[PDB]
């Protein structure tokens, strides 16, 4: 069995494309402190322990686009 | 498209002003080597004693 379908996004895909051609900055993080592990200066890691940070970044904003707009009636998650 | 080219953004602020830091710290390390050198060279008086003496005076 193969079924075929779509997610929900396919407008705030247009939107994303429409409004993030050009660069913009970025200043407020739902999960910030994936960027600051470390409080005491001087102390390192050598794990790869900010590698989360590209994969958080996604999932908040694939999960934002899903779970925020279902506030709007006949928005499906 | 979107997430690195916000967090390049974020960076170009303090960069900037860190380097413009730097190029004053060249500049300043520059002007502080610069000293007069001032030189000496042997009195003239030695030179009129020693032809005063040649005389045989
Ligand atoms: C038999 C009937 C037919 C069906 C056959 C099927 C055979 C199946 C074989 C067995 C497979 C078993 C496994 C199946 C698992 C399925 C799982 C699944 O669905 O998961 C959900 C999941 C949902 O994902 P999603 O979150 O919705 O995102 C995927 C979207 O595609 C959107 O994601 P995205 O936006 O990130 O994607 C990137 C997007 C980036 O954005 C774009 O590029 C924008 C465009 C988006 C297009 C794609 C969206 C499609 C929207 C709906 C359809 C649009 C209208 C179609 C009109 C049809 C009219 C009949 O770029 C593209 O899409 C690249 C393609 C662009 C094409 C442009 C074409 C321009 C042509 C111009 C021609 C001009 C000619 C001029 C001539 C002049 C002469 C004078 O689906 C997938 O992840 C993909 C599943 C695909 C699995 C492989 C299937 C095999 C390939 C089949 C191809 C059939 C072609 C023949 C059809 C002919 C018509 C009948
Ligand atoms: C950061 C916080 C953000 C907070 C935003 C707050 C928004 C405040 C909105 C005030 C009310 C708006 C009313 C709109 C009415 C529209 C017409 C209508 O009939 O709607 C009725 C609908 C449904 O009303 P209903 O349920 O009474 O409908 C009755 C219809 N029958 C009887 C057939 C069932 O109203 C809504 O669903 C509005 C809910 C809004 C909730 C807030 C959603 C916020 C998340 C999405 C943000 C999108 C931003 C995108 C920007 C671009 C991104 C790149």
């Amino acid at each position: 069995m193969f079924l075929f379908f779509f997610c929900d996004l396919f407008w705030l895909r247009l939107l994303l494309c429409m409004y993030y051609c050009v660069w913009s900055r970025l200043c407020f993080i739902v999960y910030f402190n994936c960027l600051m592990l470390i409080f005491d200066f001087l102390l390192f890691c050598l794990f790869d322990l900010y590698l989360f940070v590209g994969l958080c970044l996604f999932l908040l904003l694939w999960f934002m686009l899903f779970n925020l707009y279902s506030l709007i009636l006949y928005y499906c998650i | 498209d979107i997430m690195v080219p916000s967090f390049v953004y974020n960076k170009l602020p303090v960069i900037h002003f860190l380097q413009e830091k730097r190029a004053e710290q060249k500049l300043r390390r520059v002007l502080d080597e610069t000293y007069t050198e001032w030189t000496e060279e042997l009195d003239q008086a030695h030179v009129t004693d020693a032809i005063t003496r040649s005389l045989n005076i």
